[PDB]
């Protein structure tokens, strides 16, 4: 049964996202302008966006119960390695397959695979990162089971750079079997068919998607021109 | 480590 802790858990982490992610996004206008004619003609626009979404995520994470008992080093740790691969997960509520984009509300705000290959980046991310986005979108998570995945992604004690794994492990068994028995519980069939072990498989997806990404960003950011054009933040949390 | 801006969104 789902415990009533397991409820509270739930509970928070859905607030946690109504107040992290603005269905409207009406704080689009203050991004630099995208420019869709050039090369790199996106990315001012994208990494403004980015870069505004790793602050959402980290806003995020800090209402993840135990999230706060971890050290600074490990919150930073885990937040630096998890951030981009949150915001793929968390771009999913934007992305539609009726055109295979994400829909931000306005023609000016709905991005495409030549809009993200604009900013720098090639097939080798984008081809798995959308065939990511429809597998997604077919799991027709409830947004319960979406926020729980953001919250477990982010809590991985196999993370690079982890002092305390015990910990993190401990704090992300309670989210997994929070998860687990949510799914059982609520989730009716067919939909519940695998669906934990399917989301578990886009969590390695996801690491893989870190990977190339952080390929691609190396081999960006090494411009010093196209770094430049980066935000503080962004370098600060992708590297520099 | 040397994470000025985490840090500080972190508090
Ligand atoms: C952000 C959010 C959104 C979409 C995400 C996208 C679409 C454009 C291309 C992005 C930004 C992908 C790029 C591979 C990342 C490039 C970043 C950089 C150039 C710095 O290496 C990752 C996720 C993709 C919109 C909204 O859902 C909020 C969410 O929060």
């Amino acid at each position: 049964k789902l415990s009533e802790e397991q409820q509270h858990i739930i509970a928070i982490l859905l607030d946690a996202h109504h107040k992290t992610y603005d269905p409207t996004y009406a704080d689009f206008r203050d991004f630099r302008p995208p420019v869709r004619m050039s090369p790199l003609s996106m990315l001012p626009h994208l990494a403004d966006l980015v870069s505004y979404s790793i602050q959402k995520v980290i806003g995020f994470a800090k209402m993840i119960p135990g999230f706060r008992d971890l050290t600074s080093d490990d919150q930073i740790v885990l937040l630096k390695s998890s951030a981009i691969e949150v915001i793929m997960l968390r771009s999913n509520q934007s992305f539609t397959m009726d055109d295979m984009s994400w829909d931000c509300g306005s023609q000016d705000y709905k991005y495409d695979v030549t809009d993200v290959s604009k900013a720098g980046h090639t097939l080798e991310l984008i081809e798995p990162l959308i065939k990511f986005q429809v597998g997604l979108k077919k799991l027709n998570l409830h947004e319960e089971e979406h926020v729980l995945l953001m919250a477990i992604c982010i809590v991985s004690p196999d993370r690079p750079g982890v002092q305390d794994a015990k910990l993190v492990e401990a704090i992300q068994d309670r989210l997994s079997n929070t998860l687990q028995t949510y799914i059982r519980c609520r989730h009716p069939p067919p939909g519940s068919h695998q669906l934990y072990a399917k989301m578990i498989q886009k969590l390695a997806d996801l690491r893989s998607l870190n990977e190339e990404h952080s390929k691609q960003y190396r081999s960006l950011s090494f411009q010093p021109e196209n770094s430049m054009k980066l935000t503080p933040l962004v370098l600060e949390v992708f590297g520099n | 480590k040397n994470h000025p801006m985490l840090m500080n969104l972190l508090k």
